[PDB]
RNA sequence: GGAAACUCAAAGAGUGCUAUCGGAGUGCGC
């Protein structure tokens, strides 16, 4: 219906990073089909888990909001929740390793004292991780060995890192220079691909979950997709009423990409510019 | 142990069952409400179900083989 | 004026069902669907046509029902066709509803929905008499409760009086309202809001009516016969808002 | 009058009709209407006050068929060349609009004609327009076998 | 489930008769069951009152057909001679009615006492 | 033959309008709050402190279109007009142009007062009758045609 | 997740399998949204896969009943224990497209496996079967939906009202509108038998003026024959020798047969009239005591009948007020403040007994004593 | 514990300069200081309820629980007025009246903030209008005469409400010492 | 000038009409 469910006041500063998570909890029952939890982590030092009620379903009859609030040291730049038990990473001064049965880290996962700006967990192979911070580096981490793995570094700051939901092994990477990257993780000698038209920073990336496009929004005011196969322009998006797209995403239905602009809107757009939704007779889909 | 107790049972069942349906078969919508034509429709329906009840004592006779 | 037993003739008029009866003073008439009774007490036009057969019409008091002074007033186009369906919020009695009825004919039906109890026995005992209507005893608040009796009206039309109108008929016209279809409310100001006056709660009815997708497209105030009501006239939109 | 004999209350109508009366096509509709009905119910009292006043109608209906039979014959005793040439149902209304028999045989041919709708007649003649040429003898056996203006010739 | 469900209670039926003696006292008040019906399918009447204790309850129980009808709140008080004496006549007067008139003075203590009535019902 | 000539509607005296009750509704556009910003007053204290009553502003879609349409240079009008004090509108018509959805959202309405800044805008309001408008003016702003403005 | 959907209809339940699925993301466009309102892709979105009609009309009311308050029944259940799979815990539990909230829970209790949802999804997918109706079910019904759903509105809203089937005044009006037209047709025929009579006997309207007893005694002497028989006269009807003298002197005669056969006919059915209406009258009175006791007793029997088919019905002349009980020539100065108050009596007495539930005549008897006290007065 | 408010303040006596009694139409009786607003002491429902409407005149119907459910239980009791009140002027005792035929005799006590039922005189069937009282004797011994006027109509309206067996007359009580 | 549309042609609107190795066994899947 394009319509908001509940709002909050979340934090006091800007927020920086939200991710929803199926939580289970060891002493309570996952609801998870009548409420959805959602978690975001801000720059004053806290990261908050809520609840939401959601008819998605109809099955109950409450619980809205602020579940619980982990609090940490320093602050927090970004998360997100490994999909698999109930366990969620953040970054900040160093990457944290949180569950939500405590209000503690359980663990910290550095290379040494520098920040990190964003994280992405896998979609498959889930405990392992990669994360971007501002002294130009990747870093990858696996928690199976609860320790990070390998660490390169670039020309210019990765902002955002976003693995592919088809290959578990392959990621995009978007920096500051004008060309998201295209990462191997098993060689990482070698970006086996770029993917190089914008003209200003390529401040966020996502993989189709049908594994084969790219999604990317830059800092000048237009987002672009990609095919992984090309390493240029499939064809651009643009308006004159968004400035400065700041977050994009597929959908899981694989068609709408969510643009996320700086003026405040979140607009929706086809991927294919010409496909229609509807259900199709079959002369016409032939 | 394993005498004619289930059909026995399911008679028992078909006869209040067929009783009640034939009932609200019959006033239609509307639950009819005096004395003697509430008593002469169960009349009506005590002679359907026996009508019923002799068919299952007729061919029962020609099964019987049994207690 | 207009005593019983002088000479009018019966013109037709834009609105299909109704009929202007010019006499020396004017009437809004419509044609009765069962002939020989009056229901709330109403004069009646009888005409005779040739085997002699002999059809009579009711008057439409605009005083004592609501949309019969829109009619007067003079609405660009209703939706209560001689064919439709029409849904009928707020049912009061049979005193609007059996013109409504009569207005829409022996084909299309009026699904007819009241809450409270006494005007819905007398609503029974009138619907008895003309079978193209359909009496339903339930609050117009929760249409998912006799939602097993009706299906896909062709026009809503609502005279409740609670404050969430906009709730009720928006709630309705989704379970209910075909795509394309009219939408006659009725809003009382002095009913819905006492506080602030007519344009203001008018114009915060309409606006809940184009946030709930409805498309109004007439706003009529019925001033010389009712006081501060309006009939807002909408189309169902649903697909292409704009 | 005959259904309403024999139903009497709507509840009895699933288990009986008769197929003398609504022939094999309109029996199922009045038995499922009478099944899902919207009307109340009446008692006994009242059923048979309006079972009496079926019986009046029916007696009325039978009466009139022995009146119309008797008529003919009675027609066919008193006049037996008018209503051997045109019809006694015709004939019957010639005579008792016009009076008497004599007092209808003291008529031309022309009004014999036009017998029945002399009030177009009139005021056809008191305007400017043409006179009609049916009037009472249209509904006879025999302008209703031709076809066109042969029907006025 | 009784005939005579919105019967009120006694601090909203102190209220309501209070401005009925102040409605007296203006001249905008009907007194009786028959210029109450009057008054009600004429149209004019901010809301009626009924008694709940009349020998007969059904000689004013056929008010609520026209008042829930036409869209105007009425209400229960449990005593006639009460109510008699709150309208200031002789005798018990079982069914009042307000008329409806801007142009009088109490119209703030009617629209209070309306809108706590239509709560109660 | 349908023709359709408007009724006065009816809370509108010959040119009094007695609707508009002390509690306000107006309508906010687009260079007026331009204006706003480059005369330096507020929006709802500086209303409040021109008409000395309780104003509650809207905004329409059509004039958030415009002033989301104008570019970065007015996103200082964009973040003061996405206040959580305002309400919005949500018009239905084709063609986001702000003067006709205004002229239009008013004229069948006759409640709302019209805070406008511009010449054509100004010039067709106080051409149809009875509703006033507010401008800016100096540090402050300015009633046209308020019955009572004290 | 949509794949189940459940529709109930005033002929019975139905549940469709969700073939393909509906755009969920873009489900505001016009070109999905239109394709609810056309047939030829409706059926490529949803086929019909089980429709089990309760028969019972009672038992239709009944699942009516137990849907508007939102709990499960037997046809119900019945039709989903039938259709709905047991998804195994591996895979999933099964999905279930239902109208509402209220009927959600009561579904999830009965069955665990299932999963009940109505979002708008689910919202505007019944809303395309309920517009495209009777050309989704392809012919597996015997009934069309429109009079089924009106009776069975009927029903639910009297079941709603509880209304009172036994306080029945249109009895009583048909009753005195037919019994008045009633009378005046037996005295219309009752002068066609003797206009008709008269060609064989004249002397007869003369001596016989009551109409029935007119007719019954036309029933008994057939032809101008009888002479003799003085003993069975006073029976049919000191008379018996006027008419047996003017049986011979008179001779104002014809003599035909089958003309008096028939007036014979209709004499004899003549009598059968004026014997329907002298035990119609009296049903109408002892229906008036029942329906009506207070303003029997007040007006009497068919003066009541009379006011009460003047005013359309009895709930009309209730809700009428008591100062418009005008009504010419019923209630027959000092000659009219009587009528005055036994006018606003009559309202009183209408009152309590429409308005009561099952009337009673103390107050009636009362109300008599009254308006006698008041006529004493004189 | 069934209460309710007070309808209208109906009589009252001066007990002395500095309290004074009010009898209202509740059933309430309201021993009130000259230091404030609020009453003393507000006695309760003065001569009980009235009786209720019976079975067979309150709805004309037939059956019984009919016309009993139609009472609504207790909630449409209503209490004896106080039609009458009067003091013996700088006395302890005030005397009432209504149509319930007792004279309920009160009687303040020494601290002159409470009062208690001392008496009651079931000899006046019929509404008390307005209650008298002159004495004879020495400066010891006293010798009462409480006289009331008794009717079947209230003093100021008619008002006649279960009014059974009560005819207009004085009613007289010698009380003594 | 009225047009019989039943001679035929070119076109315009409204209405209704469809779907996307063979049975067991045998290493086998909950
Ligand atoms: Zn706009």
């Amino acid at each position: 219906t394009r319509e908001e469910f509940v709002s909050f006041k979340a934090h006091y500063g800007l927020v920086t990073g939200l991710c929803v998570t199926q939580p289970r909890f060891h002493d309570k029952k996952p609801d998870l089909k009548s409420q959805n939890f959602m978690l975001s982590c801000s720059d004053d030092k806290t990261v908050k888990l809520w609840s939401i009620n959601v008819d998605d379903y109809s099955n109950k009859n409450n619980e809205e909001g602020l579940i619980r609030t982990f609090d940490g040291e320093s602050a927090f730049q970004g998360i997100d929740s490994h999909r698999e038990n109930s366990t969620f990473a953040t970054g900040g001064a160093k990457i944290h390793l949180w569950d939500v049965n405590r209000l503690k880290p359980v663990s910290d996962l550095s290379w040494g004292a520098d920040n990190i700006t964003s994280l992405k967990f896998n979609q498959n192979e889930t405990d392992i991780l990669a994360s971007t911070g501002s002294d130009n580096s990747i870093v990858l981490y696996d928690l199976r060995t609860n320790s990070p793995t390998q660490k390169i570094v670039q020309t210019m700051r990765t902002n955002a890192i976003c693995w592919n939901p088809m290959e578990a092994f392959n990621f995009v990477t978007a920096n500051e220079d004008h060309n998201a990257y295209y990462y191997d993780m098993r060689n990482l000698s070698r970006s086996l691909n770029v993917f190089k038209d914008h003209v200003s920073a390529v401040m966020d990336v996502d993989f189709s979950p049908t594994g084969d496009e790219i999604v990317t929004g830059s800092y000048d005011k237009s987002i672009r997709i990609y095919k992984t196969n090309h390493g240029h322009s499939r064809e651009i998006y643009h308006t004159k009423r968004m400035q400065h797209v700041f977050q994009v995403k597929y959908s899981m239905d694989s068609k709408y990409i969510i643009s996320g602009s700086d003026d405040g809107n979140v607009r929706l757009w086809r991927s294919k510019a010409w496909e229609r939704s509807n259900v199709k007779t079959t002369r016409e889909k032939n | 142990a394993l005498r004619g107790d289930i059909a026995l049972t399911i008679f028992d069942v078909c006869m209040k069952t067929l009783g009640k349906h034939y009932i609200n078969k019959h006033k239609g919508y509307y639950a009819i409400s005096d004395s003697k034509m509430n008593i002469e429709l169960n009349k009506e329906t005590l002679n359907y179900l026996f009508s019923e009840s002799l068919r299952y004592i007729k061919l029962f006779d020609e099964f019987l083989d049994l207690e | 004026g207009a005593r019983g037993g002088a000479k009018v003739v019966i013109e037709p008029h834009r609105h299909a069902g109704v009929y202007i009866a010019r006499g020396k003073e004017d009437l809004l008439v419509t044609k009765n669907m069962a002939p020989g009774e009056s229901v709330y007490g109403e004069k009646r036009i009888s005409v005779e046509e040739p085997p002699p057969t002999k059809v009579e019409y009711r008057v439409w008091n605009p005083f004592r029902s609501k949309l019969a002074a829109g009619i007067m007033g003079g609405l660009d186009e209703l939706f209560i066709a001689p064919g439709k369906k029409v849904l009928y919020l707020g049912a009061a009695s049979g005193t609007s509803v059996s013109h409504v009825s009569d207005v829409v004919g022996p084909e299309g039906v009026v699904y007819a929905v009241e809450f409270s109890h006494r005007p819905g026995r007398e609503l029974i005992s009138m619907a008895k008499k003309r079978p193209n209507i359909i009496p339903i005893i339930e609050d117009a608040r929760h249409p998912q409760k006799y939602r097993m009796l009706i299906g896909m009206v062709d026009c809503v039309f609502a005279d409740v009086a609670q404050p969430d109108q906009a709730r009720i008929i928006a709630l309705n016209s989704h379970m209910f309202l075909k795509d394309q279809g009219g939408v006659v409310i009725s809003i009382k100001a002095n009913c819905i809001d006492s506080t602030v006056d007519a344009e203001t709660v008018f114009a915060r009815e309409v606006q809940k009516l184009r946030e709930e997708r409805i498309k109004p497209l007439e706003q009529l105030t019925l001033e010389p016969y009712e006081r501060d009501h309006c009939i807002v006239v909408g189309r169902y939109m649903r697909s292409g808002l704009k | 009058a005959r259904i309403i004999l024999t139903m009497g209350i709507r509840s009895k109508a699933s288990e009986t009709d008769l197929s003398e009366i609504l022939p094999e096509e309109i029996e199922e509709r009045v038995k499922t209407a009478a099944e899902v009905s919207m009307g109340t119910e009446i008692t006994q009292t009242d059923l048979d006050n309006i079972n009496a006043l079926a019986e009046q109608i029916v007696e009325f209906a039978a009466y009139r068929e022995q009146l119309s039979n008797y008529l003919s014959a009675r027609m066919k005793a008193i006049a037996p060349n008018l209503t051997q040439l045109v019809g006694e149902l015709v004939g019957a209304r010639l005579i008792a609009h016009s009076g008497s028999l004599i007092s209808l045989a003291k008529s031309p041919a022309s009004t014999i004609q036009i017998l029945g709708a002399e009030k177009a007649l009139f005021r056809a003649l008191k305007t400017k327009h043409d006179t009609p040429k049916y009037g009472l003898l249209y509904h006879a056996s025999l302008v209703g076998q031709a076809t066109g203006k042969n029907k006025g010739k | 489930n009784p005939k005579a469900f919105p019967l009120a209670d006694a601090a909203l039926t102190q209220q309501i008769l209070d401005v009925v003696q102040q409605a007296a006292n203006l001249r905008q008040l009907k007194k009786g069951a028959n210029e109450a019906t009057k008054t009600l399918n004429r149209g004019i009447s901010e809301f009626i009152i009924m008694a709940a204790d009349c020998e007969p309850i059904e000689i004013l129980l056929h008010l609520p057909l026209l008042c829930e009808d036409k869209n105007v709140p009425y209400v229960f008080v449990p005593s006639r001679v009460a109510l008699g004496r709150a309208c200031g006549v002789s005798r018990p007067v079982i069914a009042a009615s307000i008329t409806t008139n801007d142009a009088s003075a109490i119209k703030t203590q009617i629209y209070a006492v309306k809108d706590k009535i239509e709560t109660l019902l | 033959l349908t023709r359709n000539i408007p009724q006065v509607s009816s809370a509108l005296f010959f040119q009094y309008n007695q609707a508009i009750k002390p509690p306000y509704q107006v309508l906010i556009d687009t260079n007026f709050i331009n204006f706003s910003i480059q005369k330096k007053v507020d929006i709802v204290r500086g209303m409040m402190d021109c008409l000395l009553a309780k104003c509650n502003p809207l905004i329409t879609d059509c004039v958030m279109a415009e002033l989301e349409k104008l570019g970065p240079k007015y996103r200082i009008a964009l973040k003061l007009a996405r206040d959580p004090r305002i309400k919005r509108l949500s018009c239905s018509h084709k063609g986001t142009y702000a003067n006709d959805c205004l002229v239009h959202r008013v004229l069948q309405h006759k409640c709302y007062i019209v805070a406008t800044n511009d010449a054509g805008l100004k010039q067709r309001i106080r051409k149809i009758p009875g509703i006033p408008l507010m401008s800016v003016g100096g540090h402050a702003y300015v009633i046209e045609k308020l019955p009572d403005v004290f | 997740p949509i794949e189940y959907l459940l529709f109930e209809e005033p002929t019975g339940y139905a549940v469709f399998k969700v073939k393909l699925q509906q755009d969920d993301i873009g489900s505001r466009l016009k070109e999905v949204q239109e394709q609810i309102n056309d047939f030829g892709a409706f059926t490529k979105l949803i086929e019909l896969v089980s429709f089990a009609p309760f028969k019972g009309a009672a038992e239709a009311l009944e699942n009516a009943n137990d849907i508007s308050e939102g709990l499960v029944s037997e046809s119900l259940k019945a039709i989903l224990d039938l259709n709905l799979p047991k998804a195994s815990s591996k895979k999933k539990n099964i999905t279930l497209a239902i109208s509402d909230k209220n009927l959600g829970p009561s579904i999830k209790e009965e069955f665990p496996y299932v999963d009940c949802i109505s979002n708008e999804l689910a919202q505007d997918l019944i809303r395309g079967v309920r517009l495209h109706g009777e050309k989704l079910f392809k012919g597996l019904q015997s009934g069309d939906l429109e009079r089924a759903q009106l009776g069975l509105g009927h029903a639910y809203s009297r079941a709603k009202v509880k209304f009172s089937v036994q306080k029945n005044d249109n009895h009583i009006i048909q009753a005195i509108a037919l019994l008045d037209q009633l009378d005046k047709d037996i005295n219309t025929f009752a002068m066609r038998v003797k206009e008709w009579y008269g060609w064989h006997f004249p002397e007869l309207a003369k001596l016989v003026p009551d109409n029935y007893t007119f007719a019954k005694l036309v029933l008994f002497i057939k032809d101008k024959a009888s002479l003799n028989d003085d003993s069975l006269h006073d029976l049919a009807a000191g008379i018996a020798q006027r008419v047996i003298d003017n049986a011979r002197i008179s001779m104002g005669q014809d003599i035909s047969e089958t003309d008096m056969e028939n007036v014979c006919v209709f004499a004899q059915r003549v009598a059968s009239l004026a014997d329907y209406r002298r035990q119609l009258y009296d049903y109408l009175c002892e229906k008036m005591h029942t329906v009506a006791p207070n303003l029997s007793e007040l007006i009497g029997e068919v003066i009541g009948a009379r006011l009460i088919s003047h005013a359309g019905s009895l709930t009309n002349l209730s809700k009428q007020a008591a100062s418009t009980v005008q009504i010419l020539g019923a209630e027959k100065k000092n000659k009219g403040r009587i009528s005055r108050y036994l006018a606003n009596k009559c309202s009183m007495a209408s009152r309590i007994d429409n308005y009561s539930e099952e009337p009673s005549n103390v107050f009636g008897s009362v109300l008599k004593k009254q308006v006698e006290q008041r006529l004493e007065f004189y | 514990p069934l209460f309710f408010c007070e309808g209208s303040i109906d009589v009252v006596s001066m007990v002395d300069d500095f309290h004074f009694i009010t009898g209202s139409d509740n059933g309430n009786i309201c021993l009130w200081s000259l230091a404030k607003k609020k009453p003393i002491f507000t006695e309760r429902i003065a001569h009980g309820i009235l009786p209720e409407p019976s079975f067979n005149d309150i709805s004309g119907e037939t059956d019984e629980e009919l016309r009993k459910r139609q009472l609504q239980g207790k909630k449409l009791l209503q209490p004896f007025w106080i039609t009458s009140l009067y003091a013996i002027p700088y006395s302890n005792v005030f005397i009432s009246g209504s149509w319930s035929g007792s004279l309920k005799v009160w009687k303040i006590s020494d601290n002159l903030r409470s009062f208690e039922l001392l008496g009651e005189l079931s000899g006046a069937k019929g509404v008390v209008t307005k209650i008298q009282v002159v004495e004879s004797g020495k400066h010891g011994k006293e010798k009462f005469r409480i006289l009331a006027s008794i009717a079947k109509e209230h003093r100021l309206g008619r008002w006649i409400a279960n009014v059974s067996g009560a005819r207009n007359g004085i009613y007289s009580a010698v009380i003594d010492q």
